[PDB]
């Protein structure tokens, strides 16, 4: 129950359930290829009332930093908040824009805030964080616990393990950001329940040229194994 | 090596071994189930539709005695079909702790379900051995009725309820095993993944 | 009224008080004996490991020039008291231009660790000290502080396991007549020291102080001589003469 | 009911205040005695091992020139209020430039249990001084509640000590004669030889200031016993 | 049962029963007795001493010039309120130079008792007290409460035992407006004789009198300035 | 909680802050008369994970000194910014590199300070340290949960320590260990202890700390540099089984 | 010394006496219990087909006999080996503690299921002595049918039902039992390092 | 006075009178209760290689009385040498109240093993009187089979299997009572200091 | 009226007529107790060292009647001296309160005792109506050997079992007897102040 207690094991237990909530989320793909990062993921709705174009799961931090998670999108609007002013304190004091490593640290200090208080629940969320700095790309993945990892491919959410064991047998370098976009695709296509529309997912892409969210037409694009 | 007898016993009784036994469980047992709760009632009906003398008293139906034997053989088919269930849940309770048994406890609740259905139900209304029972109630007034015979006519009307009522008792003691498996098939089908791995590490906060 | 608070009980008792002495009944003992221009205390070894520098196990501390310390029980309370003791040795200094005396400072250690038997979100500091020095005047002192935050003066004592068999041996032996020189005031820490030792004489590590010397740490090169003193003045009397 | 400072029992109880009265019997026993010429207090010591020097043992200490005190229960609130009464009688000496009397010394040292620090203060004190008002002897209590006493006796003994007090006290004793019967009464609730060790004594006289008695003062009253 | 430990927690029948059972620590303390008449307030109180060779408690403690208190319940609630008493007393000659009413101080003491029965961490005031006091509208008998609450009297008795003497006083009301002094005092001395066993009987070491009035500030009588009123009382049989 | 004594004079929530490095990767040190190493076992191994970062164990800490740790590791990423905070603090206040002792005993009063004041967890991380001064030369120190430093020439944190301990002790030769000699019997402690066999290269990370000119040098050893290490370890055993 | 005689006791039952008895289980035990099982269903299946009048009165069948002997010895067997193994751990509880009852918790519970194996199973359905309840039921039986007889058929089928349902129940005790010795069989060899050490002495962070 | 009477009552059983006991235990019962076993081991193996006829009915076997006597006085001493431990136990319980009774509960959990040793364990498989009902047993038979004697074999057989079991009743018991007297022996070992002392004042933060 | 009541009651049953009470008990009770499993040691020793035949089934031993007289006449007057002290703390248990309840709890704790004592251990191993429950016996293994006269030999050995196995009866009851008195001599000793004026309620802390 309590958070500042570890058991005998030497567990800390409401991280592990934290990291259930991130497990039960909608999926999320990252893959780096060599002039790119891609990060896709499932935004599918209850009904045809809910207008689309209104929230966003693919989110820009600067010109050349890019989200995505998986879990709690309330837990996720705050630390969107906190990096994007974290960025614009490190350019407020170097007048460089933030390298996509000391976001992650400063992130994930802000996600370990909250796992030593009582009367403060850690987040239900995992992140994965896409830059591109010093002519080579990152991707990163933060977890409640106040942990990261630096990948080359991953997936996060409901099915997370045989969507990264499809990337495992199915992804390698000397690819480049068109062909990596046709893998995560098909790698959300394993857990879609559904047929895939330019709706249903949501896809975002960062470069030497920056970061960007795709439109619907970019999407409808490459749904029909196009590229 | 300790691992590698732990091996052996969990390579000899594994989940296919336990899924086998839904599987036959949902096919034949529960239609041969119902096969011996109507062959009960096809008999309780006639005891019902008969007026019993002195001569029955000197022969015992062999119309009952099939009726209880296939219960027999039902029952002792279920039971070991049971134990195998157990004995592939019971190689794989972990080490004991005070905590990290979320799986722990979905071992023990299966494996209470299981000991319900053994012992709340085998006998192990009535059970396995009601064949034995019916001999020695009828033997007691087949007795009593012939010596030097008895004249209470009560006697010989009990003489065809014992008859009767133990057709009654397997009429409802198969039908309430049909809920006890019926209920065992959703308890294992739902909660399998946690009987064979229960426990599921997350180092992902160490270094 | 029971444990895991500091409220009280029915029979007017603090447990949590008690359960931290408890932790000084779990170290390494340490004995302290005064004399009339020498001071010695002395302290079990830790069960040294093969592949470990011993230069950071000090049990035995200054404070001051005057003033000297051993401890008994949690190792890293020890760090913080000692070291906060030996700031105030500075600004006692500071605020009256004279040195500490013996009193003071154990008084101060004594209020700090009663200032941490008063709230919860505070643990009581788990150490006992024996806190012997010397004085303007030259008159040796030894004082003995449990975490309660009681200080008393003593002749010699003894704190941690087997404190309870040494007390018996001073209570036996500590008179005016052991000691007369130096050399008979160590020979007595020597003896009591070994009633809990390994039989052996590497085991231990003694301090001394004199009016005039600062703290002095012995070599083995010495205890040796003393213990060897020891081993025949013993094989004499008890055996060779009884 | 019985754990917390903040709770009623249902009839309107304060568990653990009792129990902080409780932990004045678990501490040795102190006297003090009125009298027209002055006040005595008188206490056994306790001592555990021959090798503790007993007059680190303050159980009758020094407030003022003209006030004495003598405690029984923790050594840390005892620390705590002596400290408090010391810091007060020359507080009023500095802004009023005359002596605090021993009813205001208690009075100020009582209203310190009236904070919930969060525990019950776990002992009791008996003040001894000298006033405009003469001879004045006070017993504060952890509730914080004080009173004038005549006689007093606190600690473990304090029933069988008062039962003997109410017999040999009338209003017109001598310091000498009260003195004797304070160590006559002590002598009974012992189990050890009384000595020159096992006990302190002090005075406060109108026309003399506070005065603990030495070995040979004690030891030429306990030889007429 | 199980809402009692806490003072921030209702019962499913609408009370709180901490404040309910802090009201049972007034009936723990001496009686007191409170009475006016048309020109003077009076308290009587019965000491009450622990060990038989010590001095009573005191129990009628000087506020103001022109109010004055009878406690019954725990020592160091009253010895907080009577200090919040004087310094709002105080405050009020320093500004405005007149004596603070006694309806607007028992306000006062209200509005404070009121925060221990409704947050948490703090203990409700377990002391009654009957405040006698004299302003621009007359004599004052004021009741108050553990509750935060607080009445307005014409007589009343609180603490053990205290409903012999409010029987006696609500059955003799209509003799106190035009009573003289030493009426009063007698009036509320019998009130508290009514009280005691029959045994006992009032002395004394044992009774307190404070008295307030136009030509008269409160004064209190304790040991042998009492004898003049306990002179006149019928010595009762039973 | 870390607040509360047992009845027998004990502290179960330092207890299992020290249990909960087990759990963690194997770290050791082997210090020398040359200069003085660490040895990390990466279990990140994955064929997804990128390993962009100089190292993910070992952490800088000033010119003169770095770090390994086990345990949890936002704790860990918590200590060692303190760490390099108190090391330039010393640096402004005296413009000396901070002495290898100084700094321990500042971070181990921080996390003795955890085990004492309230709503606060005891900080779940050992380390190891290892670096050079002008008063005792290399040292090597190892911190427990409970804010306990201790000197030590060689010693293991984490996973199997207590087997990796006691080979140790079965083949340290103080007075005469160099650094290759470090690094064959760091090679063999850290194959003789993981689980996962062969001892790949990817699977560890190993740091040295050396003098040249009056400067102090702190490298990590390259894949290629390492390999060596590993293929002069089956030469050296299965001579040792030669002689059958 | 004390500390001699325990040192004297936990020296003549260590953990090898312990795990001897583990792997013999593993081995051979088991082999034997299914063994007696097929000896119990072939007798079994033999009087199912047979048809008894007076002459099997006369005289009781050999094949019952053996097959319940060798099922007592291997009861006896089992109930010495389960209690070297409480022995051994019942030597190594430690001083009476409030707190640090982790291993002592460990301790009881396989004690408990060492319990739950010579209290259920084995009689010290059906246990050890089941030699002497059938030959009892089988005697009352048959001075009822010999001598002045009796002329009842349903004492007749009893007399049967009597030996097949005692073959029934040694097969049905046989696979519980199996059941259980593999399930002691793991949660020794899981928990077999705090069975023997449950406290460590940990005083790193004293003096 | 009656603190006299308390201690006159510990004067005459001290803690040497245990230790005395515990002494003799290790020493000297431990052997004999294997000797007991071996001599109804032997008994055991004689009958199972026996065949009884009507001369045994008319005689009972000198060894197995011989046997079961010695298991009795046994047991009886046994029982006088743990109310000995109990009486030393239960006149040092101390005054009644609700803190620091971590000695009490040491007190009362020793005590849980010296009545374990006595309620199922002695009969205060089998106990202490075990020879009667051998005799009641085997005396219901020979009444039985000696008359006109009854004509039924499988009772001359539960003649035999009654010979048998008892002997195997005893080899039962005793492992199991070796197995209890070596887990009081490591309780008293480890706990007598607290058993004797439970309390302790702590009058050092007090004046 | 209803003090009059309460204190009519309360002077009948003081702290001297358990005081009493508990000196008879440690001074002569428990002699009598050591002399009563002295005699029946004797006894036993004496029917050990005989062999018994018809003689014996007519006509029974007065030594034995002996001794379990005397034990009944013992445990007749430990009921009844009992059930003084069980008075004195009855009739001084307060008006019930939910706080303030210490001494309460010493009230209920010595009744337990108490009640551990007399009405179970006496029987109100063997009781005070032991002398029935042998003559009982005796009486059907009499009637039985004396008639038909029954020539079996283990019923004349039940007969000499049953003279011998209740002199063993009395010799650990009267053990177990004196153990518990021991225990409640304690018990009063260490906590008559509390079983007498539970509450205490000196307020100072009230004005």
């Amino acid at each position: 129950f309590s958070l500042t207690t570890f058991s005998p094991s030497g567990k800390l237990v409401q991280i592990e359930y934290a990291l259930a909530a991130v497990a039960g989320g909608a999926p999320s793909v990252g893959i780096k290829a060599a002039n790119g990062v891609v990060l896709a993921t499932e935004k599918k709705q209850k009904s045809i009332l809910y207008d689309e174009r209104s929230v966003h799961k693919v989110e820009p931090i600067t010109k050349h930093i890019g989200l995505v998670y998986s879990g709690m999108g309330p837990d996720y609007r705050v630390l969107v908040h906190r990096a994007r002013k974290l960025a614009q304190q490190y350019y407020l004091v170097y007048q460089e824009p933030i390298p996509t490593a000391q976001l992650v640290q400063r992130v994930a200090s802000v996600m370990q805030e909250y796992t030593q208080s009582g009367g403060v629940r850690p987040f239900g969320v995992s992140l994965l964080i896409c830059g591109w700095n010093e002519g080579r790309p990152y991707l990163f993945q933060s977890d409640p616990s106040g942990a990261y990892f630096a990948w080359k491919a991953t997936a996060m959410g409901k099915n997370y393990v045989n969507g990264k064991t499809f990337l495992e047998k199915r992804y390698n370098e000397d690819l480049e950001l068109e062909d990596a976009i046709h893998t995560a695709i098909l790698t959300l296509k394993e857990s879609f329940e559904g047929q895939m529309t330019e709706d249903n997912i949501e896809v975002g892409i960062c470069n030497e040229a920056g970061f960007r969210r795709l439109t619907p037409t970019e999407v409808k694009d490459y749904l029909a194994a196009i590229a | 090596k300790r691992a590698a007898l732990i091996q052996n016993l969990r390579d000899s009784y594994t989940e296919t071994s336990s899924f086998a036994v839904i599987e036959e469980w949902a096919a034949g047992t529960l239609q041969e189930i119902e096969g011996i709760a109507k062959a009960a009632a096809e008999a309780h009906g006639v005891i019902r539709n008969s007026t019993y003398g002195r001569a029955q008293a000197e022969k015992s139906p062999e119309q009952l005695l099939g009726v209880l034997q296939r219960y027999q053989d039902l029952c002792h088919n279920v039971y070991c079909q049971a134990e195998t269930i157990r004995t592939v849940i019971a190689i794989r309770i972990p080490e004991h702790k005070e905590a990290d048994n979320l799986g722990v406890a979905v071992q023990h609740a299966v494996l209470k379900i299981i000991d319900e259905l053994e012992i709340k139900t085998l006998g192990s209304p009535i059970g396995m051995y009601a064949l034995r029972e019916y001999l020695s109630a009828r033997s007691t007034v087949e007795d009593k009725l012939l010596g030097g015979g008895s004249q209470s006519p009560s006697l010989l009307l009990e003489l065809r309820q014992i008859d009767a009522d133990f057709m009654l008792k397997v009429e409802l003691a198969t039908t309430h095993l049909s809920t006890m498996v019926r209920a065992v098939i959703n308890a294992y089908l739902l909660n399998w993944k946690k009987l064979i791995q229960p426990r599921t590490g997350n180092l992902s906060y160490y270094t | 009224y029971d444990r895991a608070i500091t409220v009280f009980s029915p029979d007017g008792h603090l447990f949590q008080v008690e359960y931290a002495q408890e932790a000084v009944k779990k170290g390494s003992t340490a004995v302290g004996v005064r004399g009339r221009d020498i001071v010695v205390l002395g302290v079990e070894k830790k069960s040294v490991a093969k592949l470990q520098d011993e230069r950071t196990v000090r049990k035995i501390c200054a404070l001051d020039d005057n003033v000297c310390m051993a401890f008994a029980g949690l190792t890293a309370d020890a760090r913080i008291v000692i070291n906060r003791a030996r700031v105030e040795c500075q600004s006692h200094r500071l605020t009256v231009e004279d040195p500490v005396t013996v009193e003071y400072i154990t008084r101060y250690i004594a209020s700090l660790k009663q200032r941490y038997t008063q709230s919860n979100g505070r643990r009581p500091f788990g150490i006992s000290a024996l806190i012997v020095g010397f004085d303007f005047d030259g008159t040796p002192r030894l004082y003995q502080t449990d975490p309660s935050g009681t200080y008393h003066a003593w002749k010699a004592n003894a704190i941690g396991r087997g404190a309870k068999s040494v007390r018996e041996f001073l209570e036996k032996n500590y008179t005016d007549e052991a000691i007369e020189t130096d050399d008979l005031t160590i020979k007595l820490v020597i003896k009591a020291l070994l009633e809990v030792v390994q039989s052996g004489g590497k085991n231990i590590e003694l301090a001394v102080m004199r009016r005039d010397q600062s703290l002095k740490i012995l070599n083995p090169e010495e205890i040796e001589k003393y213990v060897a003193e020891i081993e025949k003045e013993k094989e004499e009397n008890e055996k060779k003469k009884q | 009911y019985d754990r917390g400072v903040n709770t009623f029992s249902p009839e309107g109880r304060l568990f653990q205040v009792e129990y902080a009265i409780e932990a004045i019997k678990l501490g040795s026993t102190a006297i003090g005695i009125q009298t027209s010429e002055g006040v005595c207090l008188a206490v056994e010591k306790r001592i555990t091992s021959p090798l503790m020097e007993p007059s680190s043992i303050e159980k009758i200490v020094e407030i003022d020139a003209h006030i004495g005190c003598a405690m029984s229960g923790l050594i840390a609130d005892a620390k705590t209020l002596i400290d408090k009464a010391r810091v007060e009688t020359q507080n009023h000496w500095f802004t009023y430039n005359e002596t605090m009397t021993v009813e205001s010394v208690t009075q100020a040292v009582s209203n310190l249990a009236l904070q919930f620090m969060s525990r019950p203060f776990g002992v009791a004190l008996l003040f001894g001084g000298v006033d405009e008002k003469g001879p004045q002897l006070f017993h504060m209590d952890p509730s914080g509640t004080f009173v004038q006493c005549d006689a007093r006796a606190i600690g473990s003994a304090s029933e069988g000590a008062q039962s003997s007090l109410q017999e040999v006290y009338h209003k017109s004793m001598t310091l000498k004669e009260a003195i004797k019967s304070s160590l006559i009464i002590l002598k009974q609730v012992m189990e050890e030889k009384l000595n020159a060790t096992n006990i302190e004594l002090a005075t406060v006289q109108p026309g003399q200031n506070f005065h603990m008695f030495t070995k040979e003062e004690l030891e030429e009253v306990i030889k007429d016993i | 049962n199980q809402y009692d430990n806490d003072v921030t927690v209702w019962s499913p029948q609408g009370r709180i029963h901490q404040i309910e059972y802090a009201m049972e620590a007034v009936k723990q303390g001496s009686a007191t007795v409170g009475l006016k008449s048309k020109t003077h307030a009076v308290l009587v109180a019965l000491k009450r001493a622990q060990s038989e060779l010590a001095a009573h408690q005191k129990k009628i403690l000087h506020v103001d010039n022109h109010i004055g208190i009878s406690i019954a319940g725990l020592t160091a609630d009253a010895r907080l309120l009577c200090n919040f008493m004087r310094q709002e007393c105080l405050d009020s000659r320093f500004v405005f130079d007149r004596p603070l009413p006694v309806s607007r101080l028992v306000s006062l003491i209200g509005s404070k008792t009121q925060i221990p029965t409704q947050r948490y961490g703090r203990r409700p005031y377990g002391v009654g007290l009957l405040i006698a006091g004299y302003d621009d509208m007359g004599p004052h008998i004021f009741q108050t409460c553990p509750s935060a609450n607080y009445f307005d009297c014409r007589a009343m008795s609180i603490g053990a035992r205290s409903q012999s003497a409010r029987t006696y006083l609500e059955r003799h009301m209509s003799e106190f407006m035009e009573c003289n002094l030493n009426e009063l005092v007698k009036h509320g001395l019998r009130a508290l004789r009514e009280t005691l066993p029959a045994e006992q009987d009032l002395t004394t070491k044992n009774v307190s009198i404070g008295i307030v009035g136009k030509d008269l500030e409160f004064t209190i009588y304790d040991d042998d300035d009492v004898s003049p009123f306990l002179e006149g009382l019928e010595e009762r049989p039973q | 909680r870390t607040t509360i004594f047992s009845p027998e004079g004990r502290l179960y929530q330092v207890e299992y802050a020290m249990e909960a490095i087990g759990h963690a990767g194997t770290c050791l040190g082997i210090l020398a008369n040359d200069g003085v190493l660490l040895a990390a076992e990466r279990r990140n191994i994955h064929k997804l994970l990128d390993e962009v970062f100089f190292s993910e164990k070992i952490y800088k800490l000033n010119e003169d000194m770095a770090c390994s740790v086990a345990g949890i590791t936002s704790d860990a990423n918590v200590l060692t910014n303190e760490l390099r905070l108190i090391a330039q603090r010393y640096l402004l206040q005296y413009q000396e590199p901070i002495p290898c002792e100084q700094l321990v005993t500042a971070l181990c009063d921080i996390k003795q300070a955890y085990t004492q004041f309230g709503g606060k967890r005891p900080f779940g991380v050992s380390l190891l340290y290892i670096g050079w001064d002008k008063h005792y030369g290399f040292q090597l120190y190892q911190s427990d949960p409970s804010g306990n430093y201790g000197g030590w020439k060689a010693t293991c944190i984490g996973n199997n320590s207590a087997a990796a301990v006691s080979m140790l002790k079965q083949d340290y030769k103080e007075g005469e260990m160099t650094l290759k000699s470090a690094l064959a019997l760091a090679i063999k402690v850290l194959n003789k202890t993981m689980d996962v066999s062969k001892l790949s290269a990817e699977k560890v990370e190993i740091a040295t700390l050396t003098r040249e000119n009056g400067k102090t040098v702190i490298r990590v050893l390259k894949q290629k540099e390492v390999e060596q290490l590993i293929k002069k370890h089956e030469e050296e055993e299965a001579k040792a089984e030669r002689e059958k």
